[PDB]
């Protein structure tokens, strides 16, 4: 069964940079699983932060970029503000029409 | 009647020179088909399916998916250069003739015997053959073209190539629409890519069937069938290649300084700074008049995708090149898009006595210099500032798309209104001879796999077919299969294909490259010992001519 | 512009059936992939279902296959989730997710509505 | 006379069934046409500009900056399959059918009313229409195709569909040479793109006018017009479809195991090792033969830059293509690139009685599966390596240009000498039926809107106008506007459309599709009770032929 | 001769298409048809006698009673549309043509083959095939129509509808008179009812035999017979259906309030009260005017009483019905009196590898609208005080006879002089082409089971048999049966049936009703992965035609 695995906690300071993972514990992240980044905070329905690796949905901040880095995905938050502590879910296209999330990411911006 | 030959066995060809330089080249040809009776008596709908095949990730190219229509009729295919020429006589024709035209062709079956096997309840095996005098053989000539055109030399499926050896005719069958979907992956992928077979499309069916499309001849031993003559309109055929490049093409620079000492370290030098010469280049913003830049009067030959794989409704398929790969003839190991390679058994080249399944292979390397050697092509900045520099050049080592192992001339497309190209050459005896046109609004500049197309239409497929022999508990009631007689059939089919040539003429002070029998391939065209026969591949076009 | 609205969510008891309605509106409905995601209480997102194509194609995550049934309504814009013989396990937030990508679909939830509660408890 | 009418209605489609399955199909359509005198008579050189709209970065697809020749004349354009077919005759024609010709064209003008307008000073408004005897109509032919070709169904401006319905022309403008600059952007670029437009260019300059390129005919109420018989010469349009692709093309391979048990999940084996099997391929390096690299005779269809904008001297444009998409038929939201898409108003196809600006619009996909499916195409190394690694192979998922959503099949061509493809079918009812060929020395080898080509020239557009009106205070120096009495006309025009057709034969076993009337589109064919009509679209090439 | 064929395999249809869009639609029919020695080679009178089922109360209905002669012979019969056309040719017949013409029939028989089976002692059974070249098949044309005619289409045994799959003729049997009596019960009758077989009438006795009738030709291996072209001089056949009721005929009436916005809860009123209209009925007592009431030219279709039963010298049968149920289009369940149910086997459409006895079966609603709605109707008074109150109404539901179960309608008949109903519609492929007309003085106006029926005579019936072939120990004044040897004959059948039919021409602004291949429909038109292949009923009668 396809697992995907990502920090379960991650923390940064205000206006500092820091970079989420996403990986497979079997196989490669490539950008042909089309990894989606969404954030969700407490008691909210999750938004869409990137799509297609790199494609993040209007009025998504230009801070959040998306990437492939090594056999993973990233999702970098350059100047971390405030409101971007929230619990970071990425998902990845497994082929045909099946589609894997990852366990999430709490990240809180000290 | 029974004890009545109704045909006789040609196999000569015969040259008959004309005025002009002209020469009518008449091939016969003659073989002892056997054919038995078919497994089944029904249409089938199969499907194949390989998916185990092309689920393992970078094994897309292996895809074999597809739906056919299995008949129970057979193909006479006579649509191959060894079923109409040995060795010597494609000898004379390459080396003294010029151009061939593709006249007629005639085909026709005579001499039919139809045999059933009686076999003992012995427990030893052991049987008898006897012939049935009023058993019929079914033969139907598609001269409407009715029916799929399923030339069997890409299959290596025609009628043998030896005059003494029986051959035997293809099972026919056709493609049956179908769709299919296929995401390319490769090793490392993550996840199963979408790989299914939607089924088929109800506005593209098209169910066809030899006795509601064709009249069907019933032929018993004192029964003979003849197609009758058809005449061809395809355009000639150049036994010649080009070896010209755009780097050969017009007047050459005028070297005003010659070598006062043969040598090759000796060199003619043109005497002029390059952005000091006088003459005119597509490059309007340089200086520079090298043999590179010089403007010449078109392209010869052109650049495509290699080894790009395009996806359709039914699936990929390989994205075809007219010409060869440059460099092939320097180096037979770059031999690859574009040059055809041909896999054949027994009947069709193979030495004859060699056991297992695997065929006989070889990669035809062309005489023509048509091709591209992509390593050295290069792209560069429209300023054009020499010696070009590191991020005003594309070369063939720059990666694209982020993979070292794809560069832009993988992806590069070079083909325009200024192309010029061949005709692809004869393959002996492999190589198909006539190729049906495709029946779009806009047709293709020409075929790959014949040196001749069919402009309005080309003889029409012969099937034949062992009539149902039944026992006398037939019932059509019953959902079994039918119970038959085993019966088989031994035929003669004889053809003749008219061609009509032009003698070459020596234009220059040297000799030209013609085909020779020699101690190493002295062997290849002989019997052995024990009579093992085999038909190497020979070269057509091997006379040069001037392109400009 | 385009919102997505999930309701029929309630506490069922287990081995009970449960149909989620999710309403669509600011783009055309018949033109996207549509799916349901679920996030079980305290857990992470989970793909649920997938329904795709002109000839609503459906796929299922192994978890439901043979109880959910994915389908679509074009004429009212919605999209239905048809759970049978629910399970504990199936207690969770369901999201409508939408892929922005018509003729080259993005394969991932480009947007998402706001979630109704299912409660499977004895 | 003033009470004598100058010409008959006739609306009727005849077919005249000729021998050797030829019917000749001679639609008649009559309208009557109203129109309104010139909001100007002067010619008018208009630039019309909307540089707020592409200031926007990314919006650089939506130029509409160009520069028309604003004409007093209205043009008079039935260039359209709607305004000669009804959908029984169309039914009719696409069922019965194999292939149409365009043989002839008429056209004529009768019964043409001049009517002035009266306003009266009265608070409420209140008007009288009175007959103007001696008012003319200026009818102009430009037989001599001397005016710039502006076929009006590209803009869904030709005349009315329904006979019933009085229709109007479409008021005649022409493009003028300009020159314009647009740099393209993105959501996220930093600065301001270049975007100006830098004018006209003396040596292209060509300002026409009707009066002193055309013979103009004064028609009073007592007067007609007709054009006269003209002949085409273009080439047959098939009403068939071709199915197969590159991987259903020749003798598909010989299936040694055939299932046993009816069953989608029993397929046929062809038995042989992939790399053991016999055939051709056009790679010289493997040994593999598959249905993915087996030779083929030729390319069906192309792959080109789909949603690429090519920028010249006037600014951007879409880069056109021959064929449609591929998978648009097992999903109709893959319709994009190709599938031409109609908008159209109440005139035109939409319901008659509906409100507002919004135009009725549909994609159009054809039968034919010339298309490509882009997300199945891949390209890989020449070595050939099965199971191909991540850096041999670029696939359409690997970025291009560092751009996550465009890959190499955005930029990638595969059009060359070896592609095969069909003509656009016709569309029903808001298609055109023939365009004019363009006079360059080199031509395209078709026409993405219409299926009827005219190689050296098809029917004068026809323009109307309304003769000016003058009233007793006219003064020719005034710098102010002329002053006319408020005048229009009604006239009414027939027109003859002169088809050969072909009757189409049952080639196979099972039947083919057919265009029907059904519940589901029951009442798309007659009115509501209140009047409102609707012309949805019918597609043409229905059946299905064999390609090869 | 022996080895000389006689015949050629032809199964093609042609379309020769004529002037004024008359198109000859010939057909070829070809077959296998497989033919053993008859059981006995004596005439046998044998009375079928089923009491034991129609012992039962309420089983009368059941009746199998009846005496035949069986004969050595057996009948070649290609009297079904299945025999001729394949589903793309009746697609093409039915959405292209109105009506349809029998124009003329051709048969003939060659390739005769006569084998005897040769049975070994072994215990496992073994058994070999010799050809007997002197052999004979005797064949009897009926050319003078003596024998009685027995059309095998209403027992489903025709000639297969396969071209590829072999056929069997059935054997010969006729009609013997009997005298049978029969008294109607129902499950609680008490007694035995009266059930007896009386015998045979002396002066009714008409004992036939192919020998001393008709002449016999004696076919060697070596001959042929061929019939002679019959010509038919029967009525058009029309292949467009009506659908108005005396409801729809003449002119409505007139609206004078019309809805002002569409829906369809917005109905157009006629405005003036029921008994204040103008008009013409057939009442002369009443002054409403109505859409039931009002005049009408004549009755479109009848009621008759339906599953009634009449008994006569021979026994019960059902009286037969010219039109079907209406209600039959909106509800496919009521389709029952007057539907035509079709049963067959594999060789007449059933799927051909399904295994078991029970036969495809499928019930024909043919699209015009001449039934009738039983429960609609209703018969009152006179006087016609509405509201009608009970005394003075007799409804559906009223019981007839004591019978809750019996209504008026199911002893109603409406025929009369102002009743005009349409022929039946064909049937394919299970359904007869022509029927032999009645040698009563009095004719009926049409048979219910082919849409051709035999003026004055229709191709004489073709029989054939194995001539008898004796051992060496004949002896004919024993008592014991003939010894023969086992022999068995396989002959090739080719018919061709030609008709006249005229192309149809689009009379209304919507298309019509198309056969169509579809998703649902597609595979049962092409074979299955095994051969499996089926013939699916089709409508003919698509187009609609107006009455008045």
């Amino acid at each position: 069964q396809t697992v995907v695995t990502q920090e379960p906690s991650l923390s940064v300071s205000p206006g500092g940079t820091v970079t989420l993972t996403c990986g497979l514990s079997s196989g490669s992240v490539s950008t042909s699983n089309y990894p989606g980044w969404y954030q969700q905070t407490l008691g909210r329905a999750p938004r869409t932060i990137i799509y297609r690796t790199s494609s993040r949905p209007s009025g998504v901040p230009n801070r959040f970029s998306g990437s492939i880095s090594g056999n993973k995905a990233a999702l970098t938050i350059t100047g971390a503000q405030p409101e971007d502590e929230a619990d970071y879910y990425c998902s990845l296209y497994m082929g045909s029409y099946t589609y894997v999330f990852g366990s999430g990411t709490q990240l809180t911006v000290l | 009647g029974v004890g009545i030959s109704t045909g006789t066995f040609n196999n000569q060809t015969e040259f008959k020179f004309l005025e002009n330089g002209w020469v009518y080249i008449t091939a016969n040809s003659s073989r002892l088909v056997h054919l038995n009776m078919p497994e089944s008596e029904n249409y089938r709908r199969v499907v194949v399916n390989n998916l185990d095949k092309t689920a393992v990730n970078g094994n897309m190219a292996l895809d074999d998916t597809h739906a056919e229509i299995v008949t129970p009729w057979s193909l006479v295919d006579a649509n191959a250069w060894g079923v109409w020429f040995n060795p010597g006589d494609w000898q004379l024709i390459v080396n003294t003739m010029s151009e061939l035209h593709l006249v007629s062709f005639e085909q026709e079956i005579f001499n039919v015997v139809l045999k059933t096997v009686s076999e003992s309840a012995t427990q030893p095996p052991t049987k008898v053959y006897n012939n049935d005098l009023t058993a019929s053989l079914m033969v139907a000539l598609d001269s409407n073209n009715t029916m799929p055109f399923t030339p069997a030399a890409m299959r290596s499926e025609t009628l043998g190539f030896y005059p003494w050896k029986p051959t035997i005719p293809t099972p026919w069958r056709y493609y049956f629409q179908w769709d299919r979907t296929l995401i390319p992956s490769h090793t490392g992928t993550s996840g199963t890519p979408t790989n299914i077979y939607h089924g088929t499309d109800p506005d593209d069916v098209q169910f066809y069937t030899i006795e509601n499309s064709v009249p069907v001849h019933l032929l018993r031993t004192g029964d003979e069938f003849a197609t009758g003559t058809f005449f061809f309109d395809c355009k000639p055929c150049r036994l010649t290649h080009t070896w010209q490049t755009n780097r050969a093409l017009g007047l050459p620079p005028f070297l005003n300084s010659l070598p006062q000492s043969e040598g090759g370290t000796n060199f003619g030098y043109i005497g002029v700074q390059q952005d000091k010469r006088r003459g005119v280049t597509q490059m309007g913003n340089t200086n520079y008049i090298t043999e590179a830049t010089i403007m010449r009067p078109a392209e010869v030959g052109y650049s495509a995708p290699y080894y790009s794989f395009e996806a359709s409704t039914q699936g990929p398929f390989k994205t075809p090149i007219a010409a060869g790969r440059g460099g092939a003839q320097t180096d037979e190991n770059q031999a690859a898009d574009g040059d055809p390679r041909y896999a054949f058994g027994r009947q069709h080249g193979q030495k004859t006595t060699t056991t297992g399944e695997t065929p006989e292979r070889f990669t035809y390397i062309a005489h023509q210099d048509t091709g591209r050697y992509p390593e050295g092509d290069w792209i560069q900045n429209i300023n054009f500032n020499l010696p070009v520099t590191d991020d005003n050049v594309l070369l063939p080592t720059d990666p694209i798309g982020g993979k070292t192992g794809i560069n832009y001339t993988n992806i590069f497309n070079t083909y325009g209104p200024l192309t010029a190209l061949n005709n692809v050459p004869p393959v002996y005896p492999n190589g198909q001879i006539w190729d049906k046109e495709f029946d779009t609004d806009l047709k293709p500049r020409l075929h790959v796999n014949a040196p001749f197309v069919c402009q309005n239409n080309c003889p029409g497929q012969l099937f034949v077919k062992v009539a149902p022999n039944l026992t006398n508990q037939y019932d059509p009631d019953a959902s079994a299969n039918m119970s038959r007689i085993v019966t088989y059939s031994d035929f003669w089919w004889k053809g003749k294909l008219v061609f009509k040539a032009k003698l070459r003429a020596s234009h220059t002070w040297n000799p030209i490259q013609q085909m020779s029998i020699n101690v190493d391939n002295q062997f290849n065209y002989v019997p052995s010992n024990i009579g093992g026969m085999k038909i190497v591949y020979e070269k057509s076009q091997l006379a040069p001519r001037k392109l400009y | 512009e385009v919102q997505l609205v999930e309701s029929g969510g309630d506490l069922v008891k287990p081995g009970g059936s449960l149909r989620l309605s999710c309403v669509a509106s600011g783009f055309t409905f018949s033109s996207y992939n549509m799916g349901w995601v679920r996030q079980a209480p305290g857990k992470g997102l989970q793909w649920v279902a997938w329904i795709y194509g002109s000839r609503s194609s459906t796929n299922y995550a192994d978890a439901v296959k043979g109880r959910f049934t994915i389908s679509r309504d074009n004429a009212k814009n919605t999209l239905y989730l048809q759970m049978n013989s629910l399970r504990a396990e199936d207690t969770a937030v369901y999201y409508c997710a939408r892929d922005g990508g018509s003729p080259a679909a993005y394969y991932g939830m480009d947007y998402w509505g706001p979630g109704t509660s299912l409660f499977v408890s004895s």
